[PDB]
DNA sequence: TCTAATGCGAGCATGCTCGCATTAGATTTTGTTTTTTTAGCGGTT
């Protein structure tokens, strides 16, 4: 289909096509799968996707636009199941943060009321389907249920919408099988109803026999024209008057081909069945040897010309042998030459080279192979340079030569322009050391990040930075209470070490990723393992205090922005201001001989500390920053 | 010219046969021959169909089926009257000549309702399968910890980190995998608890797993004795220090002391931690030597830390705290297994939902479906095996050196009756053994080996081959030269003894070319200088043509890419050297299994996909922005982000498109690309993932443009098997782009991958880099084998636990609470044991490698110092046996470890070593020898090519070019046009029945009226009550069904009868109904441009009634319509309109009669039930 | 539609199969039934003759096992046919 | 995650080994396996 699609060449092919791809077929079964699977992401979006559930009149760019956004905040936040039919509203934050809270800006109330409104058109139907399936007990009221869900979405209309949209582009075949593919599911749950309409199923049998029908769908056979190239087979196919014949994948185990004996009866069950005087169809042995039959029939089929085709490899590369076909062929006809098919034209002659070029397309794809090649030091046809010169001389040259520029194609960047740095990145750039860490790594890096501001897809997942946070923060808290009822690091017992870790845990696990550790079971013992964690760290740090002279000063002390410090700040060539904004985990104050002392202690999950190598290349520069 | 054992093995026949023999046999020749033999023979024959052949790969299986049809065919040059050998040519595509799991896959498909399969079953992707199980692993931890049994958070707590519990994950599934290789995997899992079961009074010694322990201080105390004698030895030298003896001679004794005591653990714990070496006896004086001195305390220093690694091991606990630890472990492992039970079931109840089943399925289903009754091991044979045996007359087996317990249960329920009288043929080497990793047990070859004699009688037989026929001598000799010094015992577990050495058989005319090599290498990788010195030999091979002997042809061929052939142990170094050798422009392929979604295009393409599923994704967004299917560039970029800065990258894009103009070139290309997406968009949700694909890739061109860029055939191929991946997963699992992307997203998180695609077929002349693994059976003119100095894969040691074929699981002591861990003895023994296994294993890969060769032999490896390592082989090497010491090969790191020492009692590096017949070319490379620009010339065409201009000037196709790409073709307008066309095309959703009103539909009154119509006798005009009693004669016959039979104005249909039209049929001198017909007509009627040429349109309808008076012929036609209903003047008002409702169609039919009865129709007429008009056209 | 038929006539009559009660369950199964029984009206082989094709095998290998089948496919044959009669 | 290098001091035969502790480095997978049978529309609504 796609490749005489290429090569301009009308075809008839003589067989029917799954409808397996439609958008109804996938919908009742997407649907289906929502109810068994209570609402999984992928069931429910599969059915969403289908965009037979989209708002009947409304532009279907906007709708799925609202969708995709959606889609995200389910990936996002975990969303499945009863929390679809929940009554809450979801609830949206563009980010939250442990040791701020924060009150729900107006941008974050417009995103909140797009998700919750696109989710109210999302579930009603497919909740009411839910409801009526537990409800219904026999088959036809679970069809009737079905259909009720198709009728209430306004499906044939918007299959119809569909056809006349396809139709108005002239796509009439695929315009038709809108049609085809209403009529066919109808016919499904009549003939359903039909058979078992007053029994009593599950809804498991149901959605079994349901699926197990669509997956034998056909479309009707597309009528044939006054002239196409016939596309067939060798068992069923039927002609006359062929001119030409091209027998295809004339390979070992395809030609002849190897017959499955499996059903109900065996090779040896029908042939022992023969014996005593019961004849059926053909067993497998009978077959195999009624393929020379068949072979003969389609090579004597043509009247001009014959050809004889077979691939060697795989589509993955694995080898295929050549039929005993080819090798018979071989002695009836040993003076006849193999013909060679590639899409290399250099392994091939001139005057085959010359048959590549049949119309504009494919001339401009083994074009740029072609000069690929040449640019490799090889002689490429003369072909080619007729081509590449007639492509040039018509009339829109400038896409072949865009498609040629491959020629000379580098991964290069181009330098930002002075005033769209200036706007990208401001006339003062705010930033922290993250970021230009970022930036001496690679500066392309630091360019989709703190440039365009690309983000990643966010999973509801517990990443290490988010147990970072929480670390940090749980030290917080538990140092903030320890101030708060005049008790010191040293002073703290296990009993209270334990006690404040876990309680700080607590406080901070409904804010962290979206709640996720309050998602399941398993995530409520990671939350117990973070809370051990904190509690041993809590000790250690009561032994260290109880063997440093140092005291600290202040915990996540911040310099620049709303924090105490001030930014240390940097003047440039361009003029710009850039001022630097962080946070210090922790620093020691100390009385010496040498004078007042201080220093800085960052809480890190790697047993790794300070590599000046790293330092001299900017790769780690937030401890020395901080102690500056 | 069969050796006189290949035909034994040929010919034998009566009992179960194995053959062993080294490599090069023509074992694989013989089991060949042997069915060509027992199919063509005039005495007794047998069709292919009664053979059961059991290959290791699909393309054995296919080699062995012509190899035989060839065969087949001779036989039928001499013997043309033949009808049997005839009939077995054409059998050979109905023959079980196929893997083990082809035959359980036929297995499976014929008696699938003897277990709980669907017939429609289908094997599952390896990724799809192991998601399937990902998902349940989730489900069931979900369910235990909602449970919350103190058992299992006792697990847990020991088996994981201290945040997450992945860990535990990844154990229960690598024990689940594990037991999958026995043939009772519960069983084998219900085991565990034994090792477990044992208590402080408890004789270590007696227990199974203490076997290994006891080996390994027998090892290691001789490993240092002997280490000491070395240096009591070293006293005696000239040069030697004499005063250290009576120090030696102390440890000697010491170490002499605790061999005495091997056997009883419990002395050695009193005895081990107490050995203390005597303060080193200074020996000062220039009649000594430095280096010997320095040497000696090197040995001591030796067996010091051989005794500290033997105390820390075993003796820092009483083993009493040992045993008792033990003990502590039990309820963790009970809880194990039954966690690992659990999953197994319910992966099973997964799959079995699905009706699909694992690779792993094939083996466990198809013993399941041969066995009735398995009683503590013993299987007896179900009908299933009863008919495979009966079917089967012999079953043969290669490559039966890495058959495994399952497959062997298989084979041993398939196969007729007991091993004295058997029918099971095997061929094999257990020297060439490679898949242990994958549980295979070659132990299953060797007790066969040790139970069959050559007698045969009363057992099995046996049947050596001496002979080599595949190589020449310097490979030989070269390759028995180093595995009688390596292969043995502890590291080999086989003896490399006289009748296991290679023998020449092959005639090769000499060359002074065919010496094996040794290069050893001394801010760059290690990896390019290896493929740097590959590279430049294999120049040095093609400067000089090296000469390549066809042993059965006699006919020398000059020397060929395809012949060399690179064996690596590992493909980590095999993209480096791909890309070293096309530096020096070599032909390279190698069939890779990684990297395909690191390949710009592939992540590119994907991109693509992605945005078309949800543009809100920023970074695929500016993947495919960036990419050259659009092309903006970084400022371009950042123009697209200052249109919004806080929104999604794809609402930015948007805004932008809102905002520019026309006239801007980021417009225009961003335009492009959006209407593009929104095509694409909407393409997606009436087609498949490759639909898009295809279609994704001629509306960018972008395979097109990559295959005109560096690496540009590679790139194609990448994005070629997008396609065909895509085609494959939605034929199966993953219909629809977003299953397709989610299942490709599913798969890389996991660490799955898939391999990049290949450019080049294998049939090419290219050379070959594959894995040592992939080379078996198979043969080559030249072998390269690098990577010797790379160390070994010894990860599974590290873990806290460990797994075995035979004592089950071995773990830590782990306490969750007190945080201490330490390891069990258990653990200590496996851990000893595994080592031992992997480095035979690792030797027997070697052995392969080197066997694979012809006639050529390189050895690359690389080192850090020549000279140092030059010390330490000599160091090991000063035995005088001819097999090096046990420790020193337990010693082992890397394969250099191995070559080198037994190398270096070499000449070229006791006379029946150094004089050995084998040749060896050292070559001390460093790095700086192998590190050793062009000329500049400009070319006219390529900046032409830049600017887009043509190429000067006149080339001989231009002429021809042009006319074809002007070409368009003659008949192109009718290439569309149906052929089938309606009478009422030419003029030119509904509900289910259970929720409608029942009957009565307004049109199928109207075809009732016609049956009647049509049924109704014209011999007369009827009564009204006639009519009725036609219609139950009607019903009756069921013509028309009673529902139709109901409804029928009676009245409407006799009327007609009265009227003069229809008086002019019933008296009519000739009548017909129902006339069907198909009419041609030319396609420009129908179609302006048709042609004559273009073939007619093929028209075809019934006509109602037709009529002959003695006037003429005509034409009746009735209409189910609705005239007195409503029309203002009635019938007159629809007269002129009902004539116009059928007029097209009249003609129609009109023309029909008149073309091809080519007689005029005088008058037609149309008859309306509703007021009974007739009206005249 | 007939497939439908046979899944209920399944359901119906699985405990009285000989040989295919495991397989009954499967959904493959059923299109296989479906196949034979119209391979069986392909070559004009009534429910009858199907019925005393399994009682001849009750009294060659696979003889024993053949007539099992044939007993169970009768079943769902004759059942068929009985649910269809008057009305498909 | 195990092997190797570095540092320091105690016991031994003022300079040397040896114990011990500790950290730091670098160094690193192999693999295969399928087919699914079974006879185009429908004139006339
Ligand atoms: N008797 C013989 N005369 C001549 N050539 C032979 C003979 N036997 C074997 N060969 C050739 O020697 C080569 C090795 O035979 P082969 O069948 O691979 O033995 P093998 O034991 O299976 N090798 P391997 O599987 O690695 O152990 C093949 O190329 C055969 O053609
Ligand atoms: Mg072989």
């Amino acid at each position: 289909k796609e490749v005489f699609a290429d090569y301009e060449i009308p075809y008839f092919i003589d067989g029917k096509a799954s409808m397996l791809n439609h958008p109804l077929i996938e919908f009742i079964r997407s649907s289906l799968d929502v109810l068994k699977g209570n609402w999984r992401y992928e069931a429910v979006f599969r059915c969403v996707k289908t965009e037979l559930l989209f708002p009947l009149n409304e532009p279907k760019a906007k709708v799925r636009e609202q969708v995709d956004q959606l889609e995200n905040y389910c990936i996002a936040y975990g969303i499945k199941g009863d929390r679809w039919t929940k009554g809450d509203r979801f609830q949206y934050r563009r980010f939250v943060s442990l040791d701020d809270d924060f009150a729900q800006t107006d941008q974050e109330i417009e995103m909140e009321n797009m998700l919750n409104d696109t989710r109210d058109w999302i579930v009603p139907p497919l909740f009411q389907l839910q409801k009526r399936m537990k409800k219904a007990k026999t088959v036809q009221e679970k069809a009737e249920a079905l259909y009720r869900y198709l009728e209430e979405t306004d499906v044939p209309l918007k299959l119809d919408q569909e056809r006349q949209r396809a139709e108005d582009d002239g796509r009439i075949i695929e315009a038709q099988q809108h049609q085809q593919a209403w009529d066919a599911v109808i016919q499904l749950l009549e003939e359903f109803v039909e058979m078992m309409g007053d029994d009593e199923i599950s809804l498991d049998l149901f959605q079994q026999m349901i699926e197990a029908g669509a997956e034998s769908l056909t479309f009707s056979l597309i009528p044939p024209a006054l002239d196409q190239v016939f596309v067939g087979n060798m068992d069923l196919s039927r002609m006359y008057g062929t001119s030409c014949t091209f027998v295809l994948g004339a390979n070992d185990g395809v030609l002849p081909a190897r017959p499955d004996e499996n059903g109900v009866l065996s090779d040896d069950d029908r042939e022992w069945l023969k014996t005593i005087g019961v004849e059926l169809s053909s067993g497998g042995r009978e077959r195999l040897l009624d393929e020379h039959f068949l072979i003969y029939m389609a090579f004597s089929s043509p009247s001009d010309r014959l050809y004889v085709s077979y691939p060697i490899a795989d589509a993955e590369g694995k080898t295929l042998l050549p039929s005993m076909i080819v090798k018979r062929l071989e002695e009836l006809f040993p003076h006849h030459k193999e013909r060679l098919l590639t899409n290399e034209p250099e392994q091939v002659s001139d005057e085959e080279q010359l048959m590549y070029v049949v119309n504009k397309s494919v001339a401009q794809s083994f074009t740029a192979s072609q000069l690929r090649l040449w640019t490799r030091e090889y002689d490429i046809s003369d072909v080619w340079w007729s081509t590449y010169n007639v492509l040039m001389s018509e009339q829109d040259r400038l896409q072949s030569k865009k498609l040629f520029s491959s020629l000379f194609f580098r991964n290069e960047v181009k330098q930002l322009e002075r005033s769209v740095s200036r706007q990208l990145y401001g006339e003062r750039i705010q930033g922290s050391v993250s970021r230009m860490e970022t930036f001496n790594a690679c500066p392309f890096s630091h360019f989709a990040s703190h440039g365009l501001h690309l983000k990643e897809r966010q999973f509801f997942k517990l990443e290490a930075p988010d147990i970072g946070q929480l670390f940090h923060s749980s030290l917080k808290l538990i140092s903030d209470r320890l101030r708060d009822e005049k008790l010191d690091w040293r002073d703290l017992t296990k009993e209270q070490c334990e006690l404040f870790s876990y309680d700080a845990v607590e406080r901070l696990a409904p804010k962290l990723q979206k709640e996720i550790l309050l998602s399941s079971n398993r995530h409520y013992y990671v939350k117990e393992k973070l809370q051990k964690i904190v509690t041993r760290v809590s000790g250690i740090l009561s032994e260290h205090a109880k063997a440093s002279g140092f005291v600290p000063i202040g915990l996540e002390l911040g310099f620049g922005g709303k924090g105490p410090l001030p930014p240390l700040t940097f003047q440039l060539k361009n003029g710009c201001t850039m001022e630097l904004v962080g946070r210090i985990d922790r620093v020691d104050k100390a009385e010496s001989s040498k004078g007042l002392l201080l220093r800085i202690v960052a809480y890190k999950s790697s047993d790794k500390g300070l590599d000046l190598a790293e330092v001299y290349y900017g790769l780690a520069l937030q401890m020395l920053t901080y102690l500056d | 010219t069969w050796t006189d054992d290949q035909w034994n093995a040929i010919v034998s026949t009566g009992q179960d046969i194995l053959v062993a023999a080294a490599a090069g046999s023509g074992k694989t020749a013989v089991l060949v021959e042997r069915m060509i033999r027992k199919i063509t023979a005039e005495e007794n024959p047998i069709d292919v169909d009664r053979l059961l052949v059991v290959t290791f790969t699909n393309a054995s299986a296919a080699e062995m089926k012509h190899r035989i049809a060839e065969a087949l065919e001779k036989e039928l040059v001499q013997r043309p009257g033949s009808l049997h050998i005839r009939r077995q040519l054409s059998l050979l595509n109905r023959a079980s000549i196929s893997t083990l799991h082809s035959f359980c896959l036929q297995v499976l498909k014929k008696y699938y309702y003897l277990i709980d399969l669907d017939p429609g079953f289908r094997i599952a992707d390896q990724t799809e399968g192991e998601l399937i199980g990902d998902e349940v692993l989730d489900e069931l931890f979900e369910d235990e910890y909602a449970k919350g049994e103190k058992a299992f958070f006792e697990l847990v707590d020991r088996y994981t980190t201290d945040r997450h519990d992945l860990d535990l994950q990844f154990l229960v599934k690598q024990v689940y995998e594990y037991s999958r290789s026995h043939p009772n995997p519960e069983a084998w899992l219900e085991s565990f608890v034994h090792l477990y079961d044992v208590s402080e009074k408890s004789a270590i010694e007696e227990l199974p797993f203490y076997q290994y322990v006891k080996e390994d201080i027998a090892m290691v105390l001789n490993g240092a004795k002997e280490k000491l004698l070395r240096a009591l030895e070293l006293t005696k030298a000239p040069g030697g220090p004499a005063p250290r003896a009576d120090n030696f001679l102390d440890d000697l004794a010491q170490i002499d002391e605790l061999i005495q005591h091997q056997d009883d653990f419990s002395e050695l714990y009193k005895r081990v931690p107490a050995v203390s070496f005597k303060r080193a006896k200074a020996v000062k004086g220039d009649e000594f030597d430095p280096a010997l001195l320095d040497e000696a305390t090197d040995l001591r220093n030796g067996a010091k830390k051989l005794l500290e690694k033997l105390k820390t091991d075993y003796f820092t606990r009483s083993p009493e705290q040992h045993l008792k630890s033990l003990a502590e472990m039990k309820p963790v492992i009970e809880t194990l297994v039954q966690l690992v039970i659990s999953y197994g079931k319910r992966f099973e109840a997964a799959k079995q939902e699905k009706s699909i089943i694992d690779f792993s399925d094939l083996e466990h289903y198809c013993l399941a479906i041969l066995t009735a009754e398995n009683d503590k091991g013993e299987r007896e044979p179900s009908e299933a095996a009863r008919f495979y045996q009966e079917q089967f007359h012999e079953v043969l087996v290669d490559e039966y050196q890495d058959t495994n317990l399952v497959q062997e249960s298989i084979l041993q329920l398939v196969t007729s009756g007991p091993e004295e009288t058997g029918n099971l043929f095997m061929v094999g080497d257990v020297k060439q053994s490679i898949y242990r990793f994958r549980l295979a047990e070659p132990l299953l070859f060797l007790s066969k080996y040790k139970r069959f004699t050559e007698s045969g009688e009363g057992t099995g037989r046996k049947i050596d081959l001496n002979k080599n026929f595949r190589s020449r001598a310097d490979i030989l000799d070269s390759t028995n030269f180093l595995f009688k010094q390596l292969m043995g015992g502890k590291i080999g577990e086989v003896d490399y003894d006289e009748q296991a050495e290679l023998k020449l058989g092959a005639a090769y005319p000499d060359n002074d070319e065919t010496e094996t090599e040794l290069l050893l290498i001394d801010e760059l990788e290690t990896v390019q200088f290896e493929a740097k010195a590959i590279a430049k030999e294999i120049r040095k091979l093609i400067s000089s043509p090296f000469k390549v002997y066809d042993g059965k042809k006699k006919t020398h061929r000059n020397i060929q890419y395809r012949d060399i052939v690179i064996l690596l142990r590992s493909m980590p170094w095999a993209p480096q050297i791909m890309e070293e050798l096309r530096a020096q422009g070599i032909p390279v392929y190698a069939n890779l299994t990684s990297g395909y979604f690191e390949a710009v295009e592939v992540a590119v393409a994907l991109s693509v996909l992605k945005v078309i599923d949800n543009p809100y994704q920023d970074i695929p967004l500016a993947s495919v922005l960036r990419s050259p299917i659009v092309g903006a560039d970084e400022n371009e970029l950042s123009l697209i982000r200052l249109e919004n800065k806080k929104a999604p990258y794809y609402e930015a894009m948007k805004d932008y498109l809102a905002a520019g103009d026309r006239s801007d070139e980021l417009y225009q290309k961003l335009n492009t690309f959006y209407g593009h997406l929104q095509k694409w968009r909407a393409f997606s949700k009436n087609h498949s993932v490759s639909e898009l694909i295809w279609e994704v890739y001629r509306d960018t061109k972008y395979m097109d443009y990559v295959g005109g860029m560096p690496g540009g055939k590679q790139r194609q191929a990448n994005l070629r098997v997008l396609y065909d991946r895509a085609r494959q997963y939605e034929s199966t699992a993953f219909r629809g782009l977003f299953r397709f992307l989610r299942f490709i997203e599913r798969m890389q998180e996991r660490g799955d991958d898939l391999g990049t695609a290949r450019g080049l077929s294998e049939q090419e002349d290219v050379v070959r880099l594959m894995t040592i693994h992939s080379s078996k059976g198979l043969e080559f003119p030249v072998v390269f084998v690098a990577g010797l100095g790379r160390n070994f894969n010894m990860m599974d040691l590290n873990k806290s636990y460990l797994l075995d074929k035979e004592l089950g699981f071995g773990t830590k002591y782990i306490h969750p609470q007190l945080r201490i861990s330490y390891p069990t003895l258990p653990l200590i023994a496996m851990k000893k044991k595994m080592r031992r296994e992997l480095l035979s294993e690792e030797l027997r890969v070697l052995y392969v490698a080197l066997t694979r060769a012809k006639e050529k032999l390189f050895l690359i490896g690389s080192c850090k110092d020549h000279q140092k390592q030059l010390a330490k082989w000599q160091a090991s090497a000063s035995q005088t046996d001819w097999l090096l010491p046990e420790f020193d090969r337990y010693q082992a790191r890397t394969y250099l470890d191995f070559i080198g020492p037994a190398l270096a009692r070499h000449r070229d590096l006791h006379a029946d070593i150094s004089g050995h017949p084998a040749r060896f070319a050292v070559q001390m490379i460093h790095s700086y020898d192998l590190l050793d620009e062009r000329m500049e010339e400009k070319s006219e065409r390529l900046e032409a090519i830049r600017r887009g201009e043509p190429v000067p000037g006149s080339f001989a196709f231009d002429e021809k070019a042009r006319e074809q790409l002007s070409w368009t073709y003659p008949h192109q307008e009718v290439t569309q046009i149906r052929t089938k066309q309606s009478v009422s095309e030419i003029k030119r959703y509904r509900r289910p029945a259970f929720m409608m009103k029942k009957g009565l539909t307004a049109a199928e009154k109207g075809t009732a009226m016609h049956t009647v119509m049509q049924h109704i006798p014209l011999s007369h005009v009827p009564s009204i009550e006639e009519a009725e009693q036609t219609v139950h004669r009607l019903y009756e016959k069921e013509l028309l069904t009673e529902e139709q039979k109901d409804a029928i104005d009676i009245e409407e249909i006799v009327q007609f009868f009265h009227t003069e039209i229809g008086g002019q049929l019933i008296g009519a001198k000739w009548k017909d109904r129902e006339i069907p017909f198909s009419l041609a007509l030319p396609a420009k009627e129908i179609y302006p441009d048709a042609h004559e040429a273009d073939e007619p349109l093929l028209v075809q309808g019934i006509i109602d009634c037709l009529y002959e008076t003695e006037d003429g012929l005509y034409l009746l036609a009735y209409k189910s319509d609705r005239i007195e209903g409503k029309f203002q003047h009635g019938f007159e008002g629809a007269a002129p309109i009902l004539k116009k409702r059928y007029e097209t169609q009249i003609q129609l039919y009109t023309k029909a009669v008149e073309q091809i009865a080519k007689t005029k129709v005088k008058g037609c007429a149309l008859y309306f039930f509703d007021g009974g008009h007739i009206l005249t056209l | 539609g007939v497939q439908m038929l046979l899944r209920k006539l399944i359901e119906e009559h699985k405990q009285e199969f000989k040989v295919y009660q495991k397989a009954s369950d499967k959904s493959g199964f059923t299109a296989q039934v479906e196949r034979m029984l119209t391979e069986f009206k392909r070559y004009c082989l009534e429910p009858e003759d199907i019925r005393r094709m399994a009682e001849s095998g009750t009294a060659y290998r696979g003889e024993r096992v053949l007539s099992e089948k044939l007993h169970d496919l009768s079943i769902l044959y004759q059942q068929m046919e009985k649910s269809l009669a008057d009305q498909y």
